[PDB]
């Protein structure tokens, strides 16, 4: 009665937002550094968890 | 093996969406511009490990 | 019984945020006087606990 359970998951990689979901809650947030790059504007890469 | 699915993780392709994740799905960002957040829909959610 | 414990800690210094962290979290905050350099976009020297 101590068992076992198999579970499948899954992560996406280096998708894509629809048209509609690319927004940003508010204007400022996760805002870069005032003369930087703002990473979160290229297509994700990577996935963490 | 019976349902024929597997199920996602909590993950997300920034590590700022993800540090929303914690708390639950509430106010977690579930995108930001090009990136996005997937919240845990999986037998274990609600579970601590 | 009243006994010890001897725990090592650890902490880092002068360390560099990676590069998907380095960013505000919302626009103003922390915002150094409207004239000034705002020395929070510069590599810590220090660390303060």
């Amino acid at each position: 009665l101590v068992g076992a359970m198999d579970l499948t998951f899954v992560l996406p990689l280096g998708l894509f937002n629809p048209a509609m979901e690319r927004f940003a809650a508010h204007a400022g947030d996760l805002v870069p550094a005032p003369g930087h790059p703002e990473p979160r504007a290229f297509p994700p890469r990577q996935l963490f968890f | 093996g019976l349902f024929q699915e597997a199920y996602p993780i909590t993950c997300a392709s920034d590590p700022a969406l993800l540090r929303s994740a914690r708390d639950g799905e509430a106010h977690a960002r579930e995108t930001h511009f090009t990136q996005y957040l997937i919240y845990d829909a999986s037998p274990l959610k609600g579970l601590s490990l």
